[PDB]
DNA sequence: CACAGTGATGCAAA
DNA sequence: CACAGTGATACAGCC
DNA sequence: TTTGCATCACTGTG
DNA sequence: GGCTGTATCACTGTG
């Protein structure tokens, strides 16, 4: 005999579809003669407890503009958007949970973990003290999502996903707050719970705003409120702190009202021009926020001081749009690594062509330089050339062996020394904005970070001025300037990266292909439900039943 | 009525349904682009230039006293007489309505370069709620000018708005608003002859009358064939407003109105049912007191225009309509519409 | 407690990987206390029997240039190709089974099926008479196969697959042949047993020949021989008939010595030219053969009659290369449908713009016509635009509802009847070359096929003259000329189609990323072994244990 | 020695390792393309035109008496003095060796338009087995001309070839073959000095001697540094062949040989070990009886040439070597090789 | 006339 | 310092 | 009450 | 002695 919950856990964790599981169950029953696996209807009955809209809960004070019903599941992401022929065209299929139901479902899944942490922290396991749940929000935009035939809108070939992850829960027990749950693998796809799936372009601001306005409305509603929920007997109270740091640079620019990527104003944390960043390179402070962006947009619209276009753009630094999502200013570790890799790749191409003494080169010779670099990299580091830049290429490129292999193509030796020093400094600085707990994992590296940043900036301005003189890269600026301050503010950079959402995109593609109905009006619902079930600690605990 | 195909340059992506076109001394300008203004054209107002059946959109700069308006997607626009434009309502790219009146004028004009002045005027009194799809016209009586504003769509009030139906819309009340631009005041009037709200209608401004024809009511999901005449009298005392329902209206939603000659107008396009598209044109002639509408010759629409599900357009102010049609080829392509020009 | 064979069947046919199966097994054992499933090493031991290289067999007379050993499994596809720096560069990874060993394994996996078939026709189960089997061969060239990192040759981003399927087996009893096995789903991916997997370009003749020469040598050895095997405890004797039919037009042209792509000579079955086909359209006979192509190449190389280039090309009828794979002249039932759909799509585009009345048009106008057709097809037939035509689009396009939907874009009413007549004739002709047994599935359609072909050709020459005067397409020529004769020769067109190999390409793509080691030195052999297991009737029989 | 890049037109893909170049009265022609001949150029021979450091390949037509030869991939080619070319052996695109002798000559050239004549010469007697990578030269003595063919690399015999090792190769016997082209006869001679087979070697043709230097023996997987002189005498009776081993040889496999002046040759390219590539150049000075091998200046190789794993090339007949290195990048790209012209004064 | 899914729903059978 | 596979092989531990 | 199977508009490899 | 569990190897994919 085997329980329906365990059968469901096996099915959802070993990438099994309902049809394949039906085949397995039928064959096992026919041969053994005894019903070992539970049938499909039993599994789908057992899956209702895990999904949202099952457990009662209360909000005090009640959420503004949010329904008080506690039995809402998968709802339309358009949120009543008008589809009449007279109004603006709508070509988008969106499905979402409710933000106040997804949270209670996640907490009820983590009930056992919360109780275990309470017991292991020497606290009594009946306290109803107000917990503080920190939740990290990620929004990602996938391309090359093929559309389907059939009735429905002319939906584009792109998708947008909005997800959240519970990071930390703390309880106040006197003069100090003590932890009862900390996520061990924050960047894993196992803990990244989907909240909204839509098929629309990331650059389509009207559609993106129309779909994501209800979610932001709910989130702002439950910032000042307390949630009462019965968790294993006693009812307990929860608060929430939302930290949206899983966004990429382009999406932060779009949703915080800042201008497009190519502009004089480069950093999304401070307000410094590219030339000023190239001249300073080290000393900057974080002076940007959602409220400041709103005020600056108001200044831009009103033009109270009667300034020309250029003077107004200087006054309101890059805020030519009105923000609509509050994001914490931080650095995405994955994209920072990729950008640094691309910059170093271009540095190698320039160095194997001796641009430091030949300022001008033909367009047909830089291609030859790139071809030589690609051939030698394949020969030595076993890396094939790729079109864009991904993380694995960055990890295999930012090693010292790559520099040693590349130096065979550089005629000079002082260039060898300069490039080796640059790579050593970069590798010394990297584990600070990539580890999950720098104070307990790389303390010497964290302490010796300002010195290494200054040395890196000096080397960049002295021995690489042919590319960095009046122009610096956004990621280089962020890495050299804001990393110690962000570490001091938060605790870790890298535990708040977009890695979880990027990993979940793979699950999204796999589920849309072989775990969801192929109709145009059910695929998003099926994918959302299956993804939520996959990211469930109650089910994942059974797969670790061998060791206990 | 002749139909020609217009090719558009490198900023096609800036044209979206619900844009507005303005006419200043024979020069055509464009407002209401898709997305927030970029670095190339911070103002968002372009110079709509058509020559040898080719369309170009070049940027236009505002003045130092100006206010940089958001791209409004379904505003109410009227001409006020130097010649200035009044835009009220609309929908910003963040999908939130606006309740601000903006007045556009021409500050300095150079050789093929025009600088605008956009002044924001704040209303006081019984101010209309934020809305889109409504209509505003200007009436002259006894040497004094005022503005008449009718109803449209709006979101539910903040006390009855739920996230699960966040984007739902309802027709505003059928109240008639008189707006004094000189002092920036507004007064609301309830007329018993108007009982159902209207949106996406057509308004024609005579000397002291406003004719409201066409429309769509969300309460009953019908397109009534009703014509209303609103007369405003402005004596030394309080203003007086009267409404009279006249026979002879037509059922059309989101029509395009143009002025061919004096005391003559042409209504082209719109919608009759959800899946039925109005392919006939109407001619409206106004007299001292009585007006009459009739059916004129149907222009030779092409094959693509007839079978398009949706179509949008605007008026170019010289008896010409600029109207688009979706191409349904947005996948890895730059051309998403098949704009046409129609001459009356 | 299940048996290792049953557990292996469940794992293979439920698309489970070894890691996922280990997770399932561990959880079930831990939570039930009893070993319901079986461990990975047990499954791996059980999978030896179902792979080539286990069963003993003999050949009489012994195969020429083929080793006599009976314990060969996955072997290198390069076949000792010189990888020295002085020789020609080698930049491919290939793995293959020996053809004889693979066929022995395939026959042994259907032992129960053969015995049941011979019991079902009142034959003794112990008969050892010569079983004549017929095998269908397919070769397909995939694209957009991403290359992996790591040490190894700079392999290209394309793959080539070779596969065979056992179609039928007959035994001579008295004076007639009785069938003991006939595959019920010939085009399915469940019977498309792989034989050779290589990462090479289809249009790379040097590499393709260097890797596929040993297989053709083994096949030529097997043609004149007789296999002795053991089934049910009795020795049985087998003979083989190979038929290569899964090839597409491009591959058969490249491999049969014919000139590539478009030319004066369009058909791979007869010697007609494009102009002659456009003038006759109905009357041709099959003449091409492998031996004929060899003789034509010899004439081309030797130039016996001292002719110029043009006269020599006319004499040799487009054979400018030496063939190296024997393929029967036949028409694929999938690419033919796709090509006909593309031709009808272009016809619709032209008819929208009234090219019969206006001989000339501009590129912008043609693009506008295509845009109108695409929009209306999405509105009515719920078809999105696609870059290249595929089978589902062809099937939905070739319905009369599509012609009715396009009818309201054509202004002239006289064109409506012509287009409807064309589509009706096409739909009356299609099942003849699409069915798996036309005699017993569409007898009337088979009987009146010449009449429909003549009417179709008359319509093409009269109404749609503006596109088919002096130029006709290869698939139209084949469907209007050769199908009444190919069916009389073989028995069906649809059964011998590339559908099985095309469906197996999907399995290849799935396995390369979910059931194979992610290294360039192991992925091909892993995929080959897993595919062979997935196409095993012994394992597939367990899943149908409820019924 | 000057090295200069050369760009190729739209038929770049036709160039593959093992091609051959022929010189006819100052014109350069190309043979041995990749894949079977297409409809644009049925013959397979092209006009290797290099002007202002740009390469174009225009099609060339054979004559009515010609034989349309297959594209051979590693043939043994020699000049014969009108001026004609002799091609033996090679590999067809189907990867099968050839045992045919083709004689190519020029039938008619009006103005930058040459028509060829290819005649297949039947070989009788002790006909050499099909092979590739061998060498053939022409010797003149007492007013009579013959050809000397040395061993190369072939497949296994038909009685010992297994499908599992179908493409395996073995060095042929070190026999020396004398070929008479007037009557199309062949005679095999066994020389005790030649004990191991050689493939991809260099042959210099003096008056009545053939110098064989360099090579690669597959039996031992070594590249011996041996020099052999084959002296052939043609009296009224049976021909006589002698072989002598001389000191001073070099170890090189698949070298490119060119002639600068009268009795002066230059050897460029080749391999010393598998992962080591011969980046030096040698100068061969011929004499009445003795020859001298010297080391000349190393050409200014570019970065991409030095680090390329493989390279190939041919002789353009006017003290110019046309060589090429792979470009690795071949996905969604048309340029797969980079080509250089090397001039020796 | 490709074929084995893709899952939720509803009705028949036990 | 992303993380959960991808499978065959070899060695240690348990019945 | 609990199982089992057919149905719906679609997929992907071409 | 046979069966079973687990670590190791160079890689994947979502960016
Ligand atoms: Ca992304
Ligand atoms: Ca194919
Ligand atoms: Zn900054
Ligand atoms: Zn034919």
């Amino acid at each position: 005999g085997l329980q329906p919950a365990v059968c469901l856990a096996i099915r959802v964790n070993t990438f099994l579809s309902c049809s394949q599981y039906h085949k397995m169950y039928r064959t096992v029953k026919a041969i053994t003669g005894r019903q070992i696996f539970q049938p499909l209807h039993a599994l789908r009955n057992a899956e209702k407890v895990l999904l949202p809209g099952y457990h009662p809960f209360e909000w005090q004070p009640p959420l503004k503009n949010v329904s008080s019903r506690t039995d809402v599941g998968i709802i339309d992401g358009l949120s009543g958007l008008a589809s009449s022929v007279d109004e603006y065209p709508v070509d988008t299929i969106a499905k979402r949970f409710r933000y106040d139901s997804a949270l209670v479902s996640a907490l009820m899944d983590m009930e056992e973990d919360i109780l275990e942490g309470m017991r292991s922290q020497d606290l009594d396991d009946y306290l109803n003290g107000p917990f503080t749940v920190v939740v990290k929000e990620s929004c990602d935009g996938m391309g090359d999502v093929s559309e389907k035939h059939g009735s429905g809108p002319a939906v584009p070939e792109k998708a947008v996903r909005f997800s959240f992850t519970v990071m930390r829960i703390t309880i106040e027990h006197g003069s100090q707050n003590v932890k009862v749950f900390e996520e061990p693998k924050p960047n894993s796809e196992l803990c990244c719970k989907p909240l909204c799936l839509m098929l629309a372009d990331e650059s389509d601001h009207e559609t993106l705003t129309a779909i994501l306005s209800p979610l932001i409305a709910e989130r702002e509603a439950m910032k000042s409120s307390e949630l009462t929920l019965e968790m294993g007997g006693i009812p307990r109270t929860f608060k929430f702190i939302f930290r949206g740091t899983g966004y990429d640079e382009k999406l932060v620019r779009e949703v915080e009202g800042l201008e497009a990527s190519g502009s004089v104003y480069i950093c999304t944390l401070c307000d410094t021009t590219r030339l000023e960043a190239s001249q300073n390179l080290v000393f900057h402070s974080i002076t940007r926020s959602h409220a400041e962006n709103l005020q600056r947009y108001e200044v831009w619209r009103s033009n109270p001081y009667h300034e020309s276009v250029e003077e107004l753009r200087d006054r309101v630094k890059g805020v030519s749009a009105k923000p609509f999502i509050e994001t914490v200013p931080s650095i995405d570790a994955l994209h920072c690594d990729i950008g640094n890799a691309a910059e170093f790749y271009k540095i190698f191409q320039l160095e194997i062509g001796e641009v430091y003494k030949h300022p001008n080169a033909s367009k047909e010779e830089r291609k030859r330089w790139q071809a030589t670099l690609d051939k030698h990299l394949r020969k030595r580091m076993n890396l094939k050339p790729i079109m864009r830049m991904n993380g694995n290429f960055a990890r295999k490129l930012m090693t010292q062996e790559t520099v040693d292999a590349v130096c065979e193509l550089i005629p000079s030796e002082e260039r060898h020394e300069a490039l080796r020093e640059l790579m050593d400094l970069y590798l010394k600085m990297k584990p600070v904005w990539r580890s999950s707990c720098p104070a307990k994992e790389c303390p010497e590296s964290l302490c010796q970070y300002s010195f290494n940043s200054q040395r890196f900036a000096e080397l960049l301005s002295t021995k690489f001025k042919y590319r960095y003189e009046g122009k610096i890269t956004n990621y280089f600026h962020k890495t050299l300037a804001h990393v110690p301050e962000i570490i001091e503010r938060d605790g870790s950079i890298g535990a708040w990266a977009s890695e979880g959402n990027e990993s979940g995109n793979k699950l999204f593609r796999r589920f849309r292909k072989m775990n969801a109905r192929q109709s145009k009006c059910y695929e998003m619902e099926d994918v959302l439900k299956h993804h939520w079930l996959y990211t469930s600690k109650y089910l994942q605990k059974f797969m670790n039943a061998h060791n206990a | 009525m002749s139909l020609q195909m217009v090719t558009v340059g490198h900023n096609i992506a800036l044209i979206q349904p619900g844009f507005s076109l303005m006419n200043f001394d024979g020069q055509v300008f464009f407002f209401g682009q898709k997305g927030w203004p970029k670095r190339s054209c911070p103002t968002g107002v372009f110079h709509f230039d058509i020559k040898q059946n080719h369309l170009k959109l070049k940027p236009a700069i505002f003045s130092k006293d100006s206010c940089y308006l958001p791209p409004l997607r379904y505003p109410a626009t009227c001409s006020y007489k130097k010649h200035q434009y009044i835009i009220h309502g609309g929908k910003t790219p963040n999908n939130e309505l606006s309740d601000k009146i903006y007045i556009m004028s021409v500050a300095c004009k150079n050789n093929k370069k025009v600088t605008f002045r956009c002044t924001e005027k704040d209303l006081v009194g019984d101010v209309p709620e934020p809305r889109y799809g409504h209509s505003i016209d200007v009436v002259y009586s006894r040497g004094k000018s005022m503005g008449v504003l009718f109803g449209g769509r709006s979101y539910m009030p903040s006390t009855q708005r739920t996230t699960e139906k966040w984007n739902s819309v309802a027709d505003c009340l059928p109240h008639v608003f008189l707006i004094d631009f000189e002092f920036g005041c507004a007064t609301s009037y309830i007329l018993p002859e108007l009982q159902d709200g209207l949106s996406f209608h057509v308004s024609i401004a005579r000397n002291d009358t406003v004719y409201i024809l066409g429309g769509h009511s969300l309460a009953s999901n019908i397109r009534p064939a009703n014509l209303y005449r609103i007369r405003v009298d402005l004596p030394l005392g309080t203003p007086a407003v009267n409404c009279t329902v006249l026979p002879g209206g037509i059922s059309v939603s989101s029509a395009i109105l143009t002025q061919t000659n004096n005391d003559e107008f042409v209504i082209v396009g719109g919608y009759q049912l959800e899946n039925q598209k109005r392919m006939v044109c109407s001619l409206v002639s106004l007299g001292d007191n009585t007006i009459e509408i009739s059916e004129m010759e149907t222009p030779d629409w092409t094959s693509d225009i007839k079978h398009s599900k949706i179509w949008f357009g605007s008026n170019m102010g010289n008896g010409t309509i600029f109207l688009g049609i979706p191409g349904d080829n947005k996948q890895a392509m730059s051309e998403a519409f098949y704009f046409y020009t129609l001459r009356c």
